[PDB]
């Protein structure tokens, strides 16, 4: 009713699935890479499974510091994180 | 001062009920006509 | 007859091309191990 | 237009979802979170 | 035990529901007001008022 | 209505009911000391926070 | 005939408070549990709910206030055991062991039972529709898995609800203890549907306030615009429907007046049944969703989510609750 | 305690057969329309 | 002169009820912390 | 026309999705609050604000992710990515949690953004806007708990954290501490949610069965026309039922429908005010006249002091692991515990 | 003083009820 | 002088006005491109 | 808080003040119908 | 009829009776800050500065007099400690009396404007209906608190 | 702050609205300064409660 | 119990002054006409 292509109509085109059987695995296989090869962990600093924790440690690297908080996490990191 | 502690709920109810029942039969009088 | 890019176009877009990017992301996760 | 039927688009596009929330509780049993 | 007594719970109150469902349903519809009440033969509208 | 001296006397200022400014008038010029006002917001806001630090700007009872 | 005058006088719709035989029934069932209540809620004496010989107070006259006061759960010595008036040897024994609270229990399961049947009896005999009922059939559910079908399944009345506000808090804080009722999928259903049912009465309060058709002037409520009776709708749907459908989208919006209060009967009341079968299924020790110690590093690690946090609360409310009444190391039941 | 058990099962036996034999009076027919 | 913006007040014996039980179940609820 | 005319119109043409003036607040913060929490609960840790796993990539579920609060140590600091905390440093924003107040922000100017949405919609259809009046009580919900409530108190770490178990951990830290379930203004929240929701089922219910018939289908969803000028139900039968059922029932239906309005609205504003008083920790924690008897008097038990026993168990037992920068290190033996248990 | 004011209190509440009850504006079709 | 949070500040209020600016720049060439018929 | 509510309120009667006894009874559906008007709300934008 | 929650909207078109009650709002805050001060001046113990200050004490308004340089009492003492100050008139007592008359006063001034709505200032001078000129009194308001502004 | 009240104030007196905010802002309506005057009551009640 | 003194005024009051206020209203309102 206003002025567009109704959604039936438009996922029920072959023009739609020509180009979305491309678009949509291209942006899964997409994600898929972004987390197996490991770009995820780089760009949101989240911990690898071995990155916890030093190998003997057992305490938890929590920032206490306001305006050092990226140098501490940065020092954390440097501790074989 | 050691005075009745139900002193001021006597002296506010005292106030407080008959004026309050002179209040509304006042308002009512005032709406008629 | 109808226009093909317009604003609901962009919201369908804008919801649906990081869906399927976190889905795969996520797919992906399923299979980490420790 | 309407080449593809509906039934068709929706039965395959809930197949899908089904699909990819089987492997969501797969790998709550398996991998990172499953507690093993 | 309590998969068994959890599951039945849940399927012996789903049941009491719809025998709620079909007997209120089932009395309507032999009665005969079970698609809503006639406009021109409304009940209460025959009916004395309460006050 | 009861006219009176000082009734008399502020009644000037309040003679121009409804008299408006053709068009947009001032308008851009509201629009940007508005927008000023909201970076003096800003910025008192952030060295309250204390995300903005300025020189010799102490924040705290000193 | 006498008899035939009865039945008229109890199906009669012309009673200013319909009886009918489901109200032969509820009536006083639901008298005795209220003025039991009234009178245990006022004046009973400590009830030993633990059964360890260490009575809790739970009237106004023994230094309770309205918040704090509550009928006690009966005795843990009588479990499920009936404990009528007769099987006490004295009514000082009774009161000690919590007999009014399966007095006051038993009635009012069996009032509100025949509330729902007179419900749907009432609606029989007007012509309507008969499944009002239905939906009172959720708060039912909810008030007979807490009073009754937890009881049966802990193996004790002790463990049933409290008849108050703060005996209700008690309730709420130990269950979360006892069964993580909070990571529960029927509890997190019925959240969604009071949360749901709030949300969506306001909206249609809203709605078919702001499309309310003007017969009324700014001096006068906009409610007497409506006469009780009239035949024509009071608001427009139409322009309810048009803001909603630019609100969120057109397809979004019901445009069906009985599909939109269909709805907004549906959502809570099938919310509320999920929440109660959420109680009777942890009532036989199915309980919320257990992630402790579920995130696992490379090492072995005990990494701790907001579940592990959910979990010291927990066990803070679990070393703490009936702090007597444990000789061994398993809170079993 | 022994005559306030007879009293109450006399009460709910009454009151309960009062239930059973009012719903067997020709329930149906007390509706607005069919009888 | 008299006032031409003197209107009258109403309230009907449901917003009297409504009212009264609003006042009541408030007092209520908040008596025992005005107690404590 | 003038620009800002011809902007006007084009803002508020007819589309599948209305965008209005308010759509230029609405979309971008309403999007990038949503965007962002979907993105922290897919890849960021909370490793560093608290010692958590809170992501779908470190093997979390959808229970038990969440976006969570800053550090202790950061303050109410706004933590903007360009800030003097991050430095402009994406990665370390995300580990500092400048994804909470990101998406705190963002849902404050979307919620503001919605507001003004149904506002402009109201004013463009013709309609009063009552629908934005009733929505003031979930903004007044999330200004008290996401913003004022941590301004209160020490910082923004002790603000909820977009999640559901943190959520559900936010509820026991309010009743370990607060009990908050002993407060006034909550049970005032307790009756308005618990009875929006019985007036939604039970209007509804009502209506579905008290509806004419004006089809001869046996479902009846059919018979309702959009555009009729009559009622589809009976009101006078509703009425009756509801006087006789119950004692009183509704005469006049947008009495009916504002009382729908005002129930969980009134509801979620008390409870506001009730989550102020905890921000400055001014709790209804306990009654002085019950604490001064049981301290005094060793056999006087409620259901009030047992729940303050529980309280105690959860704030011990939990604040070393909750309040990981206080450094608490309660020692096995002061920990308060029943017997055996 | 305490107990009495909650049972003064509950019993209003219960005589509303009746007035509100029996004592109503009678709903007049119309 | 200036503080690196006052270069971050003025980096901060530059980024609020080029996403403002380029968001009504971009909304105005929509408008002007596609108007209404009256 | 409450004085926000208060702001909302007064907001709301102050643009709102012709609808507040009600909106329109002679109210045409092609106002809010869809596609009747190119522009939401104008008359002048009949399609 | 009205309604009673928009009893005061008798007062919308009426600018001489909203003057009243606005008078009658200033006095009634007015004499509430008189009353509390003189209610906290009853209260008050001065006599341990050190370790029992005024914000031991409950004091609410007397902090807000200390603030601005009201620190002497009539009876001799001050609150920070200093013994033989004179404080003039404006002590804690000669402020409460001011806001007690200024209070009775706007009281007396609303009782006028009650009376006296019907003035020809608050007439449109070519319509001869009620109307205010809300952006000229916005001008001579904010020029008014302006110049408090700087004075202060 | 005073000086520029002063001068803001001199403005308001000497300079009438223009009729496109005259119109949107209703200022012929004193619902209107009760609004915005709400709305700056309760910034500044926020503000001092913070400090 | 060591109650609150000022409890059993505060809530009298509590009750009183609305509860007279609707009072004044709804018998003002019954004896128009
Ligand atoms: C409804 C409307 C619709 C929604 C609209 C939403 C818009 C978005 C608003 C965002 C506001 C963020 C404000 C951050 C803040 O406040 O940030 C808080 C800061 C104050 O900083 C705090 O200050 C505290 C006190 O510090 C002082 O004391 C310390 C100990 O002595 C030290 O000496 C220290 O140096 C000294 O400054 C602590 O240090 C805290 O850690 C620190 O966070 O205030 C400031 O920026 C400014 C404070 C002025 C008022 C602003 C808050 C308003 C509400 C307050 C509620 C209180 C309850
Ligand atoms: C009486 C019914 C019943 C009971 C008691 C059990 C019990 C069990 N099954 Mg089983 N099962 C059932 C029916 C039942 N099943 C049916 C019908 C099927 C066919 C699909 C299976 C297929 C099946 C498999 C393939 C497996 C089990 C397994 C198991 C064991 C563990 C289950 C588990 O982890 O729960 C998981 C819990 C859930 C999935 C929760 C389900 C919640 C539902 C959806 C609620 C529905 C509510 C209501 C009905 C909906 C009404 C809506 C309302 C509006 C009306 C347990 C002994 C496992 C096992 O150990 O085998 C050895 C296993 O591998 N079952
Ligand atoms: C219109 C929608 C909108 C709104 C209201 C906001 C609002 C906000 N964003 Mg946001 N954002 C938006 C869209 C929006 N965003 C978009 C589309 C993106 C994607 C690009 C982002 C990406 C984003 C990030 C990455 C971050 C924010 C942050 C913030 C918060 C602080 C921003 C700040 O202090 O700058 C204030 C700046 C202004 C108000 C602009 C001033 C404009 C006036 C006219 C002055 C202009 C002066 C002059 C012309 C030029 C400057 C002079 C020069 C000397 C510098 C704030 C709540 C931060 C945050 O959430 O912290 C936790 C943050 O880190 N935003
Ligand atoms: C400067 C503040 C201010 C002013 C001048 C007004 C003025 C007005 N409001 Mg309003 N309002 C305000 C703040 C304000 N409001 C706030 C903060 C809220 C949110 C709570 C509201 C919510 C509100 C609603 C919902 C409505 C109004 C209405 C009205 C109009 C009629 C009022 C009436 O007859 O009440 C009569 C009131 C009574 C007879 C008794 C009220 C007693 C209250 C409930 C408790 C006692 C309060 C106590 C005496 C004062 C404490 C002081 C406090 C500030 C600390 C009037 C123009 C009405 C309207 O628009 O009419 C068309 C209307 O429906 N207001
Ligand atoms: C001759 C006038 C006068 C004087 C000298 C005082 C003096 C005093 N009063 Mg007072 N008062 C007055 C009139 C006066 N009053 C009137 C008429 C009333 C009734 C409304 C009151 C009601 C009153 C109360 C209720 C209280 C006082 C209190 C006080 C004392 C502390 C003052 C304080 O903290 O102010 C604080 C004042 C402000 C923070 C002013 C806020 C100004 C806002 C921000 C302006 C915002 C709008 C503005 C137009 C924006 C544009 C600005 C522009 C320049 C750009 C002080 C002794 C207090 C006390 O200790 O009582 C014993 C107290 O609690 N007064
Ligand atoms: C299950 C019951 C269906 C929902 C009803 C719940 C509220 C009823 C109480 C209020 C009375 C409300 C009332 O009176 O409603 C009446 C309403 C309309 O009545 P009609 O007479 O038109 O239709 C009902 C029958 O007579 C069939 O014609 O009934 C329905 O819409 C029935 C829905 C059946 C649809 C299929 C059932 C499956 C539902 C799917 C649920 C999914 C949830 C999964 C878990 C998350
Ligand atoms: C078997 C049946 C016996 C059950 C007894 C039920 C009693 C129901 C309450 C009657 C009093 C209601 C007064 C009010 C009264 O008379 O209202 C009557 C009123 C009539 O509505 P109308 O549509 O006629 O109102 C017209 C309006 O325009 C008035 O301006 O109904 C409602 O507003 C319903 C919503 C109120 C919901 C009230 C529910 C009460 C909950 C119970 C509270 C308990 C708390 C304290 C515990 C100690
Ligand atoms: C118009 C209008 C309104 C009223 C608006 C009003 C009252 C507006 C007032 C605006 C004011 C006072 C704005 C002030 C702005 C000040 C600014 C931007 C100052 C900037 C200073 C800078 C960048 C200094 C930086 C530096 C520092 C700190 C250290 C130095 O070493 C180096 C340097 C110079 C770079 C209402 C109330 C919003 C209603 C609607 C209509
Ligand atoms: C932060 C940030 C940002 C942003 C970004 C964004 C905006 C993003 C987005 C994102 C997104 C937007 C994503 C999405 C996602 C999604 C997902 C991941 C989904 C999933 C799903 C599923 C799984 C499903 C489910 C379901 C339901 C819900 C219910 C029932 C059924 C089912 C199961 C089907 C920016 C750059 C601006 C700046 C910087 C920062
Ligand atoms: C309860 C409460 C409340 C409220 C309160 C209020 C609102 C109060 C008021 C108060 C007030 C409002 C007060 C007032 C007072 C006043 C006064 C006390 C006055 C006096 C005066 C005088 C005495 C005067 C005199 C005179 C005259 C008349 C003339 C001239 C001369 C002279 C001066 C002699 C609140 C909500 C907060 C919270 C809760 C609680
Ligand atoms: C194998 C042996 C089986 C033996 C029976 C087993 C138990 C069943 C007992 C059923 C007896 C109930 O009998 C029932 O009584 C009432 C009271 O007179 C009869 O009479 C009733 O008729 C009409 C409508 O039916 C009522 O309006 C009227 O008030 C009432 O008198 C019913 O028509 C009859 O059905
Ligand atoms: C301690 C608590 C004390 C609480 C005090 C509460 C005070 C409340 C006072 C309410 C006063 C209402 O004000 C009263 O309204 C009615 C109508 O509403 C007015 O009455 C006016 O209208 C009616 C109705 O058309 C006419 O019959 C009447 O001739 C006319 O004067 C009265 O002239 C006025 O006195
Ligand atoms: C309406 C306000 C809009 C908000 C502004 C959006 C800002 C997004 C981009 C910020 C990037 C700047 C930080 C980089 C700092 C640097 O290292 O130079
Ligand atoms: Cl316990
Ligand atoms: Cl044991
Ligand atoms: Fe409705």
């Amino acid at each position: 009713t206003t002025g567009e292509r109704p959604f039936s109509d438009i996922i029920t085109s072959v023009r739609y699935w020509v180009i979305h059987s491309i678009t949509i695995p291209a942006l899964f296989i997409a994600g898929w890479l972004f987390v197996s090869t490991g770009l995820a962990y780089d760009v949101f600093g989240t911990p690898r499974p071995d990155s916890y924790y030093a190998q003997e440690q057992r305490s938890i690297p929590l920032v206490t510091d306001r305006f050092e908080a990226k140098q501490q996490v940065e020092t954390f990191l440097e501790q074989l994180k | 001062m050691e005075v009745n502690q139900l002193g001021l709920i006597a002296t506010a109810l005292f106030v407080l009920v008959p004026s309050v029942f002179l209040i509304i039969l006042y308002v009512q009088t005032e709406s008629q006509q | 007859s109808y226009p093909i890019f317009t604003v609901r176009w962009v919201a369908v877009h804008t919801l649906a091309v990081p869906t399927i990017f976190f889905l795969g992301a996520i797919a992906a996760m399923q299979f980490i191990q420790r | 237009g309407g080449r593809i039927p509906l039934w068709i688009v929706a039965t395959v596009a809930g197949m899908g979802v089904i699909v990819i929330v089987g492997l969501f509780f797969y790998g709550a049993y398996a991998g990172l979170g499953s507690s093993l | 035990r309590s998969w068994l007594a959890t599951s039945h719970f849940v399927l012996a109150f789903f049941f009491l529901v719809g025998h709620l469902w079909h007997a209120g349903r089932a009395r309507a519809a032999a009665a005969g007001f079970e698609k809503g009440i006639d406009r021109e033969s409304e009940p209460v509208l025959s009916m004395p008022s309460l006050d | 209505a009861r006219r009176t001296w000082l009734g008399d006397i502020l009644r000037p200022l309040n003679s121009e009911y409804g008299k408006v400014a053709p068009g947009w008038g001032t308008t851009p010029l509201m629009a940007v000391f508005m927008g000023l006002f909201l970076v003096f917001l800003l910025i008192i806001l952030e060295i309250y926070n204390s995300t903005l630090i300025l020189d010799g700007v102490n924040v705290s009872w000193k | 005939n006498l008899w035939e005058r009865f039945c008229n006088w109890v199906t009669s719709t012309d009673n200013r408070l319909y009886v009918g035989w489901f109200g032969v029934i509820m009536i006083p069932t639901l008298l005795a549990a209220t003025i039991c209540f009234v009178i245990a809620f006022i004046a009973a004496p400590p009830v030993d709910i633990d059964g360890i010989r260490e009575p809790v107070s739970g009237s106004l006259l023994y230094g309770n206030n309205i918040i704090t006061g509550a009928v006690v759960p009966s005795s843990n010595a009588i479990g499920l055991h009936f404990y009528p008036i007769w099987e006490a040897a004295s009514l000082d024994e009774w009161l000690y062991n919590g007999g009014p609270y399966q007095l006051i229990i038993f009635h009012f399961l069996l009032g509100a039972s025949c509330y729902m049947g007179r419900q749907w009896e009432l609606s029989y005999r007007l012509g309507m529709r008969p499944w009002i009922c239905v939906a009172y059939s959720a708060p039912l559910a909810s008030a007979f898995a807490v009073f009754l079908i937890y009881p049966i399944g802990q193996g004790s009345f002790s463990d049933g609800m409290p008849l108050g506000i703060s005996g209700t808090f008690n309730f709420m804080i130990v269950f979360q203890a006892e069964h993580n009722i909070l990571m529960h999928p029927f509890h997190q259903l019925g959240v969604a549907g009071v949360f749901g049912g709030a949300l969506f009465c306001a909206m249609h309060g809203s709605l078919v306030t702001s499309s309310l058709i003007r017969e009324t002037t700014e001096t006068e409520s906009a409610n007497y615009g409506y006469k009780f009776g009239q035949e024509e709708e009071t608001y427009n749907i139409v322009a309810a429907h048009g803001y909603f459908g630019r609100l969120i989208f057109q397809y979004a919006s019901f445009n069906n007046s009985r599909s939109l209060h269909f709805f907004l009967a549906a959502w809570p009341v099938v919310g509320v049944w999920f929440t109660a079968l959420g109680i009777s299924t942890m009532a036989f020790n199915l309980n919320g969703f257990n992630f402790n110690h579920s995130v696992i590093d490379a090492k072995g690690n005990v990494i701790n989510t907001w579940a592990d946090i959910i979990n010291r609360a927990n066990l803070g409310m679990e070393v703490m609750h009936e702090r007597n009444a444990h000789n061994f190391p398993l809170d079993l039941a | 305690m022994e005559t306030l058990k007879i009293t109450v099962y006399i009460v709910v036996t009454f009151f309960v057969l009062l239930f059973v034999f009012g719903f067997l009076s020709g329930d149906p027919a007390r509706n607005p329309k069919r009888k | 002169e008299p006032n031409p913006n003197r209107q009258p007040v109403e309230l009907n014996r449901t917003s009297l009820y409504l009212g009264l039980l609003l006042i009541l179940v408030l007092a209520l609820l908040f008596s025992s912390y005005f107690f404590n | 026309r003038g620009w800002f005319d011809i902007l006007d119109d084009w803002l508020k043409r007819d589309r599948f999705v209305f965008v209005g003036w308010s759509g230029i607040l609405l979309f971008p913060c309403a999007y990038l609050a949503l965007g962002g929490w979907l993105t922290g609960t897919t890849f960021v840790t909370s490793w560093y604000t608290h010692g958590l796993a809170s992501s779908y990539l470190e093997g979390c579920n959808f229970l038990t992710v969440a976006v969570s609060t800053p550090a202790n140590s950061m303050g109410h600091s706004l933590l903007l990515l360009w800030g003097p905390e991050a430095q402009g440093d994406f990665t370390r924003w995300c580990q500092l949690g400048g994804l909470w107040t990101f998406i705190a922000l963002h849902g404050a100017f979307g919620l503001i953004g919605f507001m003004l949405r149904q506002f402009e919609i109201a004013r463009l259809v013709g309609v009063r806007p009552y629908n934005a009046i009733a929505f003031s009580a979930p903004i007044a919900v999330f200004v008290s708990v996401f913003l004022i409530y941590p301004l209160g108190q020490s910082s923004w770490f002790f603000a909820p954290s977009f999640g559901v178990a943190a959520i559900f951990r936010f509820l026991l830290f309010f009743q370990g501490f607060h009990n908050w379930t002993l407060n006034p203004f909550h049970m005032m929240g307790v009756a308005g949610v618990l009875g929006g929701a019985l007036l939604c089922a039970i209007h509804g219910a009502t209506v579905e069965n008290t509806l004419f018939q004006d089809g001869e289908g046996a479902s009846t969803f059919r018979a309702f026309n959009p555009t009729q000028a009559e009622e589809t139900y009976s009101m006078v039968t509703a009425n009756r039922f509801w006087s006789q059922i119950f004692g009183i029932a509704f005469s006049n239906k947008r009495w009916l429908h504002f009382f729908m309005l005002f129930v969980p609205v009134t509801g979620l504003w008390m409870s506001a005010i009730g989550v102020v008083g905890l921000a400055l920790n001014l709790r209804s924690y306990d009654f002085i006249s019950q604490e001064i008897r049981a301290a005094e008097d060793p056999e006087f038990e409620t259901f009030y002091t047992k729940n303050l026993l529980l309280n105690e168990g959860i704030r011990a037992w939990m604040a070393p692991q909750d309040q990981p920068h206080e450094n608490f290190v309660f020692p096995e033996e002061v920990l308060p515990r029943g017997n055996a248990l | 003083m305490e107990t009495i004011t909650y049972v003064f209190i509950f019993a209003c509440i219960i005589a509303l009820f009746f007035f509100a009850i029996f004592f109503r504006e009678p709903p007049r079709i119309t | 002088t200036i503080t690196p949070s006052l270069k971050g500040f003025f980096i901060g209020l530059l980024s609020g006005a080029v996403v403002l600016g380029l968001t009504f720049a971009v909304l105005i060439a929509i408008s002007q491109i596609d108007k209404v018929q009256r | 808080l409450l004085f926000f509510f208060g702001h909302i309120w007064h907001g709301a009667r102050t643009l709102f003040r012709d609808v507040f006894s009600g909106i329109d009874p002679e109210l045409s559906p092609e106002q809010v119908e869809w596609g009747f008007y190119q522009k939401v709300g104008d008359v002048t934008t009949r399609r | 009829g009205l309604p009673w929650y928009r009893v005061h909207t008798v007062l919308i078109n009426d600018p001489g009776r909203l003057i009243a009650a606005h008078l009658m709002h200033t006095a009634l805050v007015a004499g509430w800050a008189g009353s509390m001060a003189l209610y906290e001046l009853a209260t008050f113990d001065p006599s341990d500065p050190v370790l029992n200050p005024m914000w031991r004490q409950g004091m609410f308004v007397l902090p807000f007099m200390a603030r601005l340089g009201v620190t002497g009492s009539w009876s001799g003492w001050s609150i920070t400690g200093e013994t033989g100050i004179d404080p003039g008139f404006w002590s804690f007592e000669g402020v409460a009396l001011a806001h007690i008359v200024l209070s009775g006063l706007l009281f007396l001034a609303a009782c006028w404007h009650w009376v006296y709505w019907d003035l020809e200032l608050f007439r449109d001078p070519r319509t001869g209906e009620p109307a205010l000129d809300l952006p000229k009194m916005f001008g001579i308001h904010l020029f008014l608190a302006g110049l408090l502004c700087f004075g202060f | 702050a005073g000086i520029v009240g002063i001068i803001a104030g001199l403005f308001h007196i000497l300079v009438r609205p223009p009729q496109r905010l005259y119109k949107a802002l209703r200022m012929g309506n004193i619902e209107t300064v009760l609004s915005s005057s709400i709305a700056a009551v309760f910034f500044a009640a926020f503000v001092v409660a913070g400090t």
